[PDB]
């Protein structure tokens, strides 16, 4: 519920296309989100202009990587909230020690869990088979289980394969059993 | 279309060293042994999972660095004692520290505070008064000695500023005392024009390349650039895997006339790469059996070993970001460069540029400066030089492209046991 | 084995005794916690509630693992890709729930008759040859004597072995135990003694079984205890292991709402004088009971 969702531009009227599941539409009028445009008057498919979704998709995970490298801070007490790019090596039991008041702690602005939600959100709103088991209906299922759309599921497929990629290289994010266990 | 229609073509911007002829001509990579400089440190050749980042970790990275290099001084200066930054100090003592700004703009004289290590200083910051030091030099990320006073307990007053000592030189070995001095041409991204994804600049050197056949070339990215116009925009009709292929292809491929051993060092703005410094080597491109052993893809940064000749480069514009930050009393760059070599890290910038995205413990583990290197490669976004700075001849190229018009590269000579003359001529040349 | 496989896990039930030395992820680590979280508390209501060799029991703790997809069942098809999963989850799950249950006695003791209980059951579900490679991978060797030498002892086998008859003795095969830990077999003189060890056919055992694993699990919970400052440090985990145990795995109130406005006249009169003197005369208490039965 936090995450952005998926911005495209149509190339051909311009319009912005939010994404936020694998299909939209209900019943037998459901087809997959990146089939048809958001405005009626365009009649440019999406799935037409999958480069330019795969170079979005890229740039967007840039850009959520390098919000997350930033490394920005903030007092997590209300009268402070001082914003800062240095961790300061001064440390409490709870984190790092704010240098504005010197008495709250300092949370990252956009945590390691914000970003794993979002690069799990991206895999979400192109995950055909989840979508298919969990989200669709029985009738939708149906109805997007045939043929018609085996392009528009490789298409999909491919799609999520950039996302499982990038969070194949993600470590949250790990625990080392190794120091725990001895 | 400017480009094209350029003038001052090879035209020689800069010199240094020896006068060679007006030709240029190398081994064809013959006589040469490339290989990653073999120090006590692994070197980063393979992806590290990245984006789990604990603040603790980064703690004890940015102390155990400052206590390192502390402790290596305080070998070399013969200081007794270091003093906690923090307690007031009514007679002259020794702290260590690192420098940083108090606040989130660039660092001035008058926003200076000195953060001690957690073995001295448990973590704790001092604001510090350079009213009483004569001269000076320092940027936020610097690990500093200094003599001073704290007598209100608030407000540390440094008297001296312990001059940094720069790692030693290679000596190196006997096997390579037979080698012929071995030419090097360096470029760095971008290489294609701002309106263009054709990569004119890059055929043009690539002609050069096989016209002078050099031993060793240097490709620092970008290769394709984040910042290009055409991919900002979402103009492009194919991925941009396939366009780095293409590239790189391009590259390989055109190369084999010379001969020449190829070090590709990937660069922050590549948009087909894992956004992380340091930067660990491309894998998407295979060389074919005939090119495996020409092709070295490096990570950023790179210490290589050319014939026992120690080259550092770096993709990342690290005078661009330290000149930001540096303040000093009274060349400038020269005294980054000093800084970068005394501080023996290839990024000693705390906090990092907004540009560059760093993982500590990687860059604890691979920004290490083995030793002095014989040739520093820092390209940059400032005119290029080639500078003495305490016996490193500091090259920066400039970039092969410089908007819409042609850019620069460099060539230089390099011979193990020259003369310190490890570097015979060196040359910043127009493309 | 389709990617990252091994050996590493070749039956089903296990004593834990090598901790595991991957590196997971801290979604994985949450999960597996909380789900064999479920597990246990699953077993002990389990427990409570029913005898433990009801089928009850049984069919209620099935559910219950397939639910969270835990090993309960063999395979006798190979280690299947998913299979291995299982087994891998419930090795680290196991140990992550060592680090959340070692900090005090109480739940030190909860853990280990938790963990008992379910490997009980697990060994009621294991087919004799199953029974053997378990006893074998974890060098327990409890016999399995030799055809020949069964022929050698036959005789005494038959004699030994209450109601066992010649041939369906034929279709048996012993194990050699030594005679300390058959001590309620060999008390009465019912399995042959020979040279130190009773030969013992084919329900007491899963009790010695257990009685090994206990010890070895409680030397690993004073272990764990003994190593908890490193844990402690690492803030990803210390919200979860410091809370596991207390971790979150018509209305009677709304009758006096409807006393204000459905209930007829002599309803809420009942209703009115009960609650104001709390006992109702008997026409009353029939008369207020089939109404709210109704
Ligand atoms: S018995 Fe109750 S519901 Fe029936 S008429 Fe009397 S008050 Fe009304
Ligand atoms: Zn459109
Ligand atoms: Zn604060």
């Amino acid at each position: 519920r936090d995450c952005e969702r998926f911005k495209f531009f149509c190339p051909k009227c311009g319009t912005e296309n939010i994404y936020d599941n694998v299909f939209d539409g209900s019943g037998l009028q459901i087809e997959p989100g990146l089939k048809r445009c958001s405005k009626p008057e365009c009649d440019a498919s999406p799935l037409d202009y999958v480069i330019q979704v795969h170079n979005k998709l890229l740039l967007d995970i840039r850009r959520y990587i390098k919000k997350y490298y930033s490394g920005w801070l903030v007092c997590e007490e209300k009268t402070c909230q001082n914003r800062t790019r240095r961790l300061p090596l001064s440390f409490s039991r709870n984190g790092p020690i704010c240098q504005a008041c010197s008495k709250a702690t300092l949370r990252s602005e956009y945590p390691e869990k914000a970003l794993y939600t979002q690069l799990c959100f991206y895999r979400f709103i192109f995950d055909w088979d989840y979508a298919l088991e969990k989200v669709v209906s029985e009738q939708e299922r149906g109805h997007l289980k045939k043929k018609l759309f085996q392009e528009s599921e490789n298409q999909y497929k491919k799609l999520k394969s950039t996302v499982d990629q990038v969070l194949s290289r993600s470590g949250y994010s790990e625990v080392n059993l190794s120091k725990l266990f001895q | 279309q400017k480009y094209g229609s350029r003038t001052n073509r090879g035209e020689v911007v800069t010199t240094y060293g020896e006068l060679q002829g007006t030709t240029w001509n190398g081994g064809s990579g013959s006589n040469t042994n490339v290989e990653l400089f073999t120090s006590l440190d692994e070197p980063l050749t393979k992806m590290y999972k990245f984006m789990f980042q604990k603040l603790m970790d980064i703690r004890e990275v940015v102390s155990i660095k400052i206590e390192e290099l502390g402790a290596s001084l305080k070998d070399h200066f013969q200081i007794d004692e270091f003093t906690s930054v923090s307690l007031p100090a009514q007679e002259t003592v020794t702290v260590l520290g690192q420098i940083g700004c108090d606040s989130n703009g660039k660092l001035n004289s008058k926003s200076v505070i000195l953060e001690g290590d957690r073995e001295h200083s448990a973590g704790m910051q001092v604001p510090v008064d350079l009213s009483e030091l004569k001269d000076y030099s320092l940027f936020p990320g610097q690990v500093v000695i200094m003599e001073g006073t704290n007598s209100t307990g608030r407000r540390f007053v440094p008297t001296k500023l312990y001059e940094g000592v720069p790692l030693p030189f290679h000596q190196p070995s006997k096997e390579f005392e037979e080698c012929p001095q071995q030419m090097v041409i360096t470029a760095c991204g971008p290489f294609t024009t701002s309106d263009t994804i054709t990569y004119d600049a890059l055929k043009d050197l690539i002609d050069i390349v096989n016209r002078d056949r050099p031993d060793i070339c240097i490709l620092l990215g970008p290769f394709l650039d984040a910042k290009h116009e055409q991919i900002e925009n979402l103009q492009l009709t194919v991925t941009f895997e396939d366009v780095f292929k293409r590239c790189l292809k391009m590259i390989i491929e055109g190369t084999r006339p010379s001969g020449c051993h190829l070090v590709i060092v990937p660069s922050l703005r590549d948009v087909h790469h894992d956004p992380v410094y340091p930067q660990p080597p491309f894998s998407c491109f295979e060389p074919a059996k005939e090119d495996k052993e020409r092709v070295h893809f490096v990570a950023d940064p790179c210490t290589l070993s050319v014939n026992g000749v120690v080259i550092g480069m770096t993709s990342t514009d690290l005078l661009f970001h330290m000149g930001a930050e540096e303040i000093s009393s009274s060349d400038r760059f020269s005294r980054i460069l000093r800084h970068i070599l005394t501080q023996r890290s290839y990024y000693p910038l705390y906090p990092p540029n907004e540009e560059i995205n760093i993982d500590y413990e990687a860059l604890y583990s691979y920004t290490p400066m083995p030793v002095t290197p014989d040739v520093f490669i820092v390209p940059s976004e400032l005119r290029y030089f080639i500078k003495d700075v305490t016996g490193c001849i500091c090259i920066n190229p400039g970039r092969l492209t410089k908007g819409l018009v042609g850019g620069t590269y460099a060539r230089f000579l390099v011979k193990s046991g020259a003369m310190r003359s490890t570097c015979i001529s060196a040359q910043v040349v127009r493309v | 084995t389709g990617d990252r496989k091994g050996d590493l896990y070749p039956s089903s039930l296990q004593f834990y005794q090598h901790p595991p030395t991957e590196n997971i992820s801290l979604i994985e680590f949450e999960t597996f916690a909380i789900e064999r979280l479920k597990l246990l508390k699953a077993v002990e209501n389990l427990g409570v509630s029913y005898v433990k060799n009801s089928e009850e029991y049984s069919k209620k703790l099935e559910l219950e693992l397939r639910k969270l997809k835990f090993p309960y069942r063999p395979l006798h098809e190979e280690i299947s890709d998913d299979v291995y999963d299982l087994r891998r989850k419930d090795h680290i799950s196991h140990f992550i729930l060592r680090l959340a249950y070692c900090q005090s006695e109480d739940l030190r003791r909860w853990f280990i008759q938790q963990e008992m209980d379910l490997f009980k059951f697990r060994f009621g579900l294991l087919t004799k040859e199953s029974v053997q490679e378990f006893l074998k991978l974890n060098d327990l060797q409890y016999v399995a004597i030799s055809e020949d030498e069964k022929n050698m002892h036959k005789e005494d086998l038959m004699n030994s072995s209450f109601g066992l008859s010649l041939t369906k003795m034929e279709d048996t095969e012993f194990y050699k135990v030594p005679f300390q830990a058959a001590l309620d077999l060999v008390r009465p003189r019912k399995v042959f003694l020979w040279r130190g060890f009773a030969f013992i056919p084919h329900k007491d055992i899963v009790s010695i079984v257990l009685n090994d694993f206990r010890a070895k699990l409680s030397k690993a919970l004073a272990l764990s205890a003994r190593s908890l400052p490193v844990v402690q440090s690492d803030e990803r985990l210390q919200p979860l292991l410091n809370h596991l145990s207390h971790s979150y795995i018509i209305s009677l109130e709304q009758i006096d709402g409807f006393a204000a406005k459905s209930f007829p006249l002599c309803m809420r009169q009942l209703h009115k004088s009960l609650r104001e003197n709390h006992h109702l005369r008997h026409g009353g208490r029939m008369q207020y009971g089939l109404f709210l039965k109704g």
